[PDB]
RNA sequence: GCCCGGAUAGCUCAGUCGGUAGAGCAGGGGAUUGAAAAUCCCCGUGUCCUUGGUUCGAUUCCGAGUCCGGGCACCA
RNA sequence: UAUGUUCGUUA
RNA sequence: CGCGGGGUGGAGCAGCCGGUAGCUCGUCGGGCUCAUAACCCGAAGGUCGUCGGUUCAAAUCCGGCCCCCGCAACCA
RNA sequence: GACUCGUUCAUACUACAGUGGCCACACCAGAUCCCAUCAGAACUCUGAAGUUAAGCACUGUAAGGCUUGGCUAGUACUGAGGUGGGAGACCGCUCGGGAACACCAGGUGAUGAGUCAU
RNA sequence: GCAGAUGUCCAAAGACAAGCUCAAAGAGAACAGAAAUCUCUUGUAGACUAAAAGGGGAAAAGCUUGUUUGAUUUCUAUUUUCAGAACAAGUAGAAAACGUGAAAGCGUGGCCUAUCGAUCCUUUAUAUUUGCAAAAUGACGUAAAUUACUUACUACUGUGCAUAUAGAGGUGUCUGAAAAGUUACCACAGGGAUAACUGGCUUGUGGCUGCCAAGCGCUCCUAGCGACGUAGCUUUUUGAUCCUUCGAUGUCGGCUCUUCCUAUCAUUGGGACGCAGAAGUCUCAAAGUGUCGGAUUGUUCACCCGCUAAUAGGGAACGUGA
RNA sequence: AGGGAACGGGCUUGGCAAAAUCAGCGGGGAAAGAAGACCCUGUUGAGCUUUACUCUAGUCUGGCUUUGUGAAACGACUUAAGAGGUGCUACUUUUAAAGUUGUUUUAC
RNA sequence: AUCCGACUGUUUAAUUAAAACAUAGCAUUGUGAAAAGCCACAACUGGUAUUAACACAAUGUGAUUUCUGCCCAGUGCUUUGAAUGUCAACUUGAUGAAAUUCAAUCAAGCGCAGGUAAACGGCGGGAGUAACUAUGACUCUCUUAAGGUAGCCAAAUGCCUC
RNA sequence: CCUAUUAGCUGGUUAUUUUCGAAAGAUCUCUCAGGAUCGCUGGAGUUGAUUAAUAUAAUUUUACCAGGUAGAGAUAAUGAUUAGAGGACAGGGCCUUGACCUAUUCUCAAACUCCCAAUAGGUAAAAAGGGCGAAAUAACUCAAUUUGUAUUUCACUCAUAUUAAAUAAAAUAACUCCAAGUGGGCCAUUUUUGGUAAGCAGAACUGGCGAUGAGGGAUGCUCCUAACGCUUGGAUAAGGUGCCUAAAUAUUCGCUCAUGAGAUCCCAUAAAAGGUGUUGGUUCAUAUGAACUAGCCCUGAAAAUGGAUGGCGCUAAAGCGGA
RNA sequence: ACGGACCAAGGAGUCUAGCAAAUGUGCAAGUGUAUAUGAUUCUUUAAACAUUUUACGCAUAAUUAAUGUAAUAUGUCUAUUGUAGAUUUGUGCCCCACUUUGCAUACAAUACCGGUAAGCAA
RNA sequence: GAUGUUAGGAGGGCAAAUCCGCCGAAUUUAAGCAUAUAAUUAAGCGGAAGAAAAGAAAAUAACUAUGAUUCC
RNA sequence: GGGUAAUUGGCGCAGUUGGUUAGCGCGCGGGUCUCAUAAUCCCGAGGUCGUGAGUUCGAUCCUCACAUUACCCA
């Protein structure tokens, strides 16, 4: 019967715990460029520009930036088919996205790391590990510390 | 008489049938609403290098063709 | 709600400006009986069988929105600008 | 046969969301009168129906019984 | 020719 | 039970259309009369059913209780 | 030793104490002028007689709070399986995930740019 | 389903800026008191922010003041509902013109979430935009030439009406007909998607049986009871539901007739007693046998009269209408 | 008996189960009749009623016509003069009975 | 003996024969006539009517006996009015270049003022109060158009109610 | 006769095989027995793929986000809520009553929250791209005619011989067109609202029934196994092996005696309360006495045609718990 | 739950109009020769055959209520620009990385036409 | 005018497919219904011919203009 | 929506440029008591705002305010 803006956001549109008031000044300073991914963490201090409910946690790209807003894409399930939706937010409301930070961090290290393996002609294997099996180990420990264990009793 | 109001039995299998579709993500968007004062600075900057590339073009046929 | 009569606002014509404007009530006016509406409905109206459109008997509503009419001093022109519904509107009260 | 209500003087009736028990009439003494009515002063009289519990304590709050009285009722 | 009721019982 | 209407002095009723509560009868005192009425003069008495809420302010407006009244409780 | 602009936004706050000032911060002297009020209190302006009393800085407290770690606890809860147990409420087992309050202990800051003084 | 709210209100309660800090408490001051005003201290908001509730807010979003009309015109990209249509309500912007501030900026109504409306018709505003079907209407206007049907050039041209665009007049059944009853005289298409009767699940209600023991029983919890509590059984009541039957399962009672259950009224044989006897009460095994005549009422039930040994309680489609 | 669309002739598990016949009978076949008449639905009706919506015969009333011939009275218009206030002029009152029109009565 | 209907009579052919209908009696209403009342008809014309108020038409009640109370606020019906508001066509006037647009008036109706209940109908509530108790002749008060009168009653009308 | 009027309603709707294969949601609707529209489905066609790889994925991993449900708490706030303990305003007779304050204490919340899971959710993981430079272009931007930005052109080069994590009968893809039926659902597990409850009413996830047979559960639309062309062998699942009935009167170890034993999830009811029945355990008492505990058994345990662990029956089990 | 005692024969998505999609066929900036005409054809023939070098429909141009206006634009017979992309060309008649060309199509950018705004307007 | 069984003549009725006048519904559609539609239809009344009716502009146009009616 | 009327003392009520005036009501004093009977002053934004006007509630004007008719196409 009720579907307003803001309905169902009494908690997640509230500030936490001793984080009330507006944003620190330091938020206006975020460098933000067409094209890299953005959160969408709605700030309720500032109500002008605020998002939609469905979007607050969600990760998008940049698609219009504007003189105190951003215009980002982000991916909405409707039934039988995920959708583009160009929503219009304030900078308060949006945050630089890590969600590929370590594919940066990684390129970076792997650029260098494969510069020198080519100068120094050795084939690399360059792709993430995925840790599985662990070898043996041939591993002493000091019979002072071995502790035997029993299943404990009722009390 | 009384029916059955709502349900959400079935829709998501009716969703999966047919798989969850993605959005196409076209190399290109169109920039009709967007960043005015910017994006006809670039159709000045664009029109300004077809320009300087098709008069060297131009030059060069003329030149290569008599 | 109360509304001052005059109110410094942007001529929309003949000044592109912003410029003094007479504030006043817009009124419906009568319907003439030479419209094109009103003279097809009298002739269908003519005749046998009764009445022959609606005639709406609901009301559901009690305020109706409120109409200024914006006189620009110098673009001696006029203006349309509608406010939200009131049941009380007085131009120029007392302050 | 359940659903409600009252049991308070000798008779009839009121009681701060428990603490004191009270008016009228019957009732003796009076005050008035020549006398008596009427009127006015004061006496007296009660487990606040009966049991049980709650409580620091119950007429009051419960629970039950007793008497008497106000509203119950199933189909076709 | 406006209104103006009543007076307990007995001796 | 579904409502829709109302609770104001001892009694019957206005204000109850937020800011100073009224009318009558009643009661009280004093006159007039041998006395009693009637009459005259002057006083008193309303915690506005209860509990919350908005307003600066609620008997008044807003909800909830407690009573009272008036309608509906039909087809089988 | 200090200041200005900041960052983090309590390890940074709060209470009560102690210590301290070359310039420096300040309190402080004054009200002609700009300005300001009921009030030169504040604000604004003009000063440099005084002073670390306060602000400020540092430290203390079996201090409150905050913060970190431990422990609560593989406890509570929970994803998957079960022709599991039990009359049911509920409760195991298999493959997995895993708290909170409380309590105990440590700590009470760190830092970017620029400048002054020596 | 639960607790509520909306059809409004506001020239400020909108815009901007500045200054200030609120509720409350404590201490103190003539009248002055629990409340009047003034002073200090503490004060994370315990105030206020038009209204419901939930979010937000402290050199503010609150209070005071000052200046204002951005509650303005036009247009995009879009978010909510969603069909990813419309309205509506928002978000981020662009082009004008402004307001405020010293400025950076902020302002396209209300701190945010609600406060509303199609086609057709009407109405009034705008227009150097148009029309009214062979034409003209400002105007022979401005320049030249004559006894004229002369010639060239002019954004600005009659009443009325119609159009384009923009608001407004409203559909609250709010994606929007102009609409009172009755049928016990009734009709049709259907419906077991749906009531009234049986049956089914359930058992609040009705009925029956337990457990505890505060009390009653002169004393004595339990001979017989058993309050406050609490566990069940039955389907003999009534509800609840709507599963089966609406191309029909004949819907009360009585009469008649049979059979069944036992939660036994009497009869048989026992146990207990507050059991002397007599009568009686509690209780066990037991369903073999029997459970009546009448007045009133359609009645079931009831209630009286009377006999009896006793006049028990129930089921069988509320047993039983070819 | 069970389960089943929650009352089976059929299904499952049981009991059982031996030709053909006659006459009765009303337990069952949720027996037969017959697209339930009660109830609900249908943007299907009909009878009836009214201060339902929209109309309509009748009826009442006015206008025009039919519709002619005379008279009188009243009203109004036009015209000339005076009076009231009043800036060659503008507005109201009265005075004629002068030319014109409407109404009411009346005669044939 | 009670109920109902006075009676004789009539009726739902094929589920109701009655307490229903009729009735005499009673009462009310319209109408003095071919320009009337009631009614038929598309028109023309007609029925009542070969009629004339002791008549015709329209209703209600329902023999006799004895009665038939109060209310005209409501709704109907009805009566008077140039004092009377409102209203249509038309007519007249003003304006306009004309269409038009504006004004003004002696219809009926409604409204106003009356009448009418054997028209439709309607016809109250709280307290207190008598020298045991009970009751309330009496009093106070709110209120209506009037407050259910004479009668009659658990009635074919009373739920509670056996 | 108009008229074969109209019907959102009932009934019917005619050969075979083969292949694909639903919906009972949603939005609007004088809409609730209807319709349109979306979804689900078929047919047609193109573009792709056909290169064990890219696109891609009801999956994970790595990295990064968002959350306030379960839990927890009541001394963190709010709202409840039971008790006392210590102490400087009110009242009465140095005392007492309270209030109030401080630290405690018992108990709570769908519309409470300091804290906060599990599960579910999102984004990213390189070639039409990235990194790094120069040179142009612009009316944008900046103090900048060479600040910045974007674009364009040239360079240089970033794993690929295993593929910028894993796995993948991933191209059985993507897209377009036309169109059907559907738009009464119901059930199970887990969660969950109303209700005393219901084979009741209303929702969430997934799987089913529907639309679907086969083996088992005696029987049974939904439970278990398992989904289906026609066969021959083999071996199993679920479940069983005394007979009905194919397979064990198997083996091995306990328990149980019932004058209404018990006997396969759903599933075809059983409780509070009891027992000096028997079998094990636990803790106190000089093999004795107690008090507990929990297995099976017994009481509690009454309904109507005659009756049902499915039947027979079974007790050195053919019952119960294992192996 | 309803219909069906039995058997035979009959018995129900068709016809026309109009629109679209699909596919086949002809022709193609055209296409269809409408009504009608002619012509040694006049059983069939009511069909076939034919059409003296602007009939009409649809298409070839849109847009606006409308007066109307109407698609790069003469530097060039050229045919807008990108990113992918079929095919083609070379060098490493048959695999492969760079070259060359760049269909269809997709995503965008540009011009230009009509309308509306805005600015100017003899 | 009236009257004539004066003389000579005509009309009447049937039949209807096409045709000419009149009169005139509702079902139906609108998913209801009232304007509208059905439809200037069915039914009803009258009147003709081998065809009938229409027809020689008080017509179009707005052109470089056409030239009775009917039909395709 | 159109026409008309109306709202001036607490009550009732007509009156328009050299203009606000009144009967009942309040109060007091008057007439053996009470009844009824003269009196002085108190009581008015002439409903509300504005406008024309030496000389106006006054003449017009809009506003809402009540009562009659009559009118209804989003």
């Amino acid at each position: 019967k009720s579907r307003g803006k803001r309905s169902g956001t009494r908690y997640k549109f509230s500030k936490k715990f001793r984080k009330h008031g507006e944003c620190t000044a330091n938020k206006y300073l975020e460098k933000l460029n067409y094209g890299d991914y953005v959160d969408i963490v709605c700030d309720s201090t500032q109500q002008k520009g605020m998002p939609f409910n469905y979007y607050h946690g969600k990760t998008g790209k940049i698609f219009h930036i504007t003189k105190r807003g951003v215009g980002v894409l982000v991916n909405k399930r409707v039934k039988h088919r995920i959708e583009q939706k160009k929503v219009c937010v304030r900078i308060e409301h949006v945050r630089k996205s890590r969600c590929n930070e370590d594919f940066l961090l990684r390129k970076i290290k792997n650029a260098e790391l494969i510069k020198e393996a080519k100068l120094k002609n050795e084939h690399i294997n360059i792709k993430r590990k995925t840790e599985g099996p662990k070898p043996a180990a041939m591993i002493k420990v000091p019979p002072s510390k071995i502790i035997t264990i029993e299943p404990l009793p009722f009390y | 008489a009384k029916s059955k109001n709502h349900t959400n039995h079935n829709q998501n299998r009716k969703a999966h049938k047919n798989g969850i579709k993605k959005p196409k993500k076209h190399k290109f968007m169109s920039r009709k609403g967007l960043d005015p004062n910017f994006f006809r600075n670039q159709k000045y900057c664009l029109k300004g290098i077809q320009k300087k590339k098709k008069e060297l073009k131009l030059k060069a046929k003329q030149e290569k063709n008599n | 709600v109360n509304v001052p009569k005059t109110r410094k606002t942007y001529c929309s014509n003949k000044c592109k400006k912003h410029t003094m404007h007479k504030v006043s009530q817009y009124k419906k006016g009568k319907e003439r009986l030479s419209s094109l509406g009103r003279r097809r409905y009298d002739m269908k109206q003519k005749g046998f069988g009764g009445q022959t459109k609606p005639v709406f008997k609901k009301k559901a509503k009690t305020t109706k929105k409120i109409v200024l009419k914006l006189e620009c001093t110098k673009c001696k022109k006029k203006r349309f600008q509608t406010m939200k519904r009131c049941k009380t509107f007085e131009m120029g009260a007392d302050k």
